């Protein structure tokens, strides 16, 4: 009979454990969609077309955004318990007729601030015109770390004739780690995302050398702005990390109410 | 939220009729077990008293 | 899922998606009487701006 | 086995089957509603990455 | 591209009504076999009292 | 304005027949049940009469 | 083929054509006002050169 009292508390403490999920997905399910919006709202603002007027009129959008997502991330709460502050850390949901059964579940913290929402930068220094186009020096290359911790050698042979446009396409379509693109003055940058990379991208290279690079500006999606080109065009890779850290995270709190719905079963028999 | 909100008051708070309904006639017949042995119990000194007067 | 009656999140969520198909709806009728995708700065912030200055 | 008042794991087993009916049900309900299969990680935490990213 | 990529996506999030509502009205008739059983289920007890009151 | 005034009116005082409907089938659920039990409650003092009296 | 309703390839591939329709009137009507084939460098960059020397 003690352990009929004890299944019973059990399978109550594993529902609850599932209405946290649920609710924290459930909120989950709007941070996508603003984020959706906001790479809609980024890709609309890289284009040529927009002048200085319009890419305000996205800036102040996306801004409006970004402090929704600091909103869905702060007001969330279950019972008063904030879970996407990043203030809930780990909770043990006992789940067992005995001592010593739980299960931790962990949400990471889901602000625009939180440093897995993005990654580091780098912007090369030289501005090329419409007219420049690789030479015979093309070879570029980019060492450093993934998260998992073990060294990524990445090369790229850029084809000659291709203007910095073209190269950043070229870098893109070789390697998924990092992403290129082009700003106002022609300055080819590169983003390595928060989850991805650790550590600082050593680039180099024939290519890499004559281009030049600076340290890397760390940024998330706080840091967006879309007034400029360059903005707009690194904030479509910025994104791409915070869904990126946005769907992993789902993906891990909906196989951990997957695994109580096999337990609450598994209890009941 | 509103809704996964609700559904967690529902699943402590609110009440399960399968099982409530199961408990309570198992009450039920308690009760008529309950008036049966008693009834039967009181005859147990109706035995004695017919024994010896 | 014990049976339920004080609380029916099966028709709260049916309910959910009736506004979201009827705002879909609401937003595309208006869009067909006046011939207009950005009607209101809610649509397209940027396209109604450069389409309003053209 | 002996006839008995105190258990009924007989009605366990009927209303057992009875929440994985309810459950059966209430994802199903949801799917219709939305017409979604994916709402959530649920019922396929692979699935729900590769189609937000499509 | 864009019609491609659609349809890819209907064939892993979109539902089948031909399959859901299927394996809907196979949920509801699950449900009513069980409360029919559990309601006859529950007069186990009430078989015992007669036995004996 | 007259639009836009007669929709937020809608959203303070038109009622939502979505809400209102599982909100009255609801009452009607939750009072058969009341009456039901109510049924079931005033046999407690039957049960006193059949004990013993 | 899984009859769903929020995806609707179908009517998005007859929509699809019938922009391609749709450009292919405009500019053959385009070129029946005009009365040039060569309206823009958009039909031929190399007839619409050769046609200003001439």
């Amino acid at each position: 009979t003690s352990q009929s009292r004890g299944l019973d508390m059990a399978v109550k403490n594993a529902n609850d454990g599932i209405s946290i999920a649920q609710t924290a997905e459930g909120a989950m399910n709007e941070t996508t969609n603003i984020l959706q919006r906001m790479r809609d709202l980024a890709l609309q603002s890289s284009n040529g077309s927009n002048s200085s007027s319009e890419r305000r009129a996205i800036q102040e959008e996306v801004s409006a955004l970004n402090d929704e997502l600091n909103r869905i991330a702060e007001t969330t709460s279950f019972g008063g318990n904030k879970l996407l502050n990043g203030s809930f850390g780990s909770k043990s949901f006992q789940i067992g007729a005995d001592s010593g059964e739980a299960v931790m579940l962990s949400m990471g913290s889901m602000r625009s601030d939180t440093q897995a929402m993005g990654g580091k930068s780098y912007r090369a220094q030289e501005g090329k015109a419409a007219d420049w186009r690789v030479g015979a020096a093309t070879d570029l290359t980019l060492s450093y770390t993934n998260k998992q911790g073990e060294a990524r050698e990445v090369t790229i042979n850029a084809k000659q004739g291709d203007d910095l446009e073209e190269l950043a396409t070229y870098i893109n379509g070789q390697t998924e780690d990092v992403k290129a693109s082009v700003g106002e003055d022609g300055k080819l940058q590169l983003f390595a995302s928060s989850q991805k990379v650790n550590g600082d991208v050593t680039i180099g290279g024939g290519l890499g050398g004559e281009i030049g690079f600076d340290a890397g500006r760390n940024v998330t999606v706080a840091d967006v702005n879309v007034s400029t080109v360059a903005g707009s065009q690194e904030a479509v890779s910025i994104l791409d990390g915070a869904l990126k850290a946005v769907d992993s995270q789902r993906a891990s709190l909906g196989a951990f109410q997957n695994r109580f719905g096999h337990a609450i079963s598994n209890l009941d028999n | 939220v509103n809704e996964n909100v609700n559904a967690s008051r529902s699943r402590i708070r609110d009440t399960d009729y399968a099982r409530e309904t199961t408990a309570m006639t198992k009450a039920q017949i308690l009760q008529q077990a309950s008036t049966s042995v008693l009834a039967q119990a009181k005859q147990s000194p109706s035995a004695a008293l017919s024994l010896l007067g | 899922m014990a049976i339920n009656v004080n609380t029916n999140v099966s028709a709260m969520t049916a309910q959910r998606y009736l506004n979201g198909a009827a705002d879909g709806m609401q937003k595309s009728m208006e869009r067909l009487s006046s011939g207009y995708k950005i009607n209101s700065a809610r649509d397209d912030a940027a396209g109604l701006q450069i389409s309003n200055r053209l």
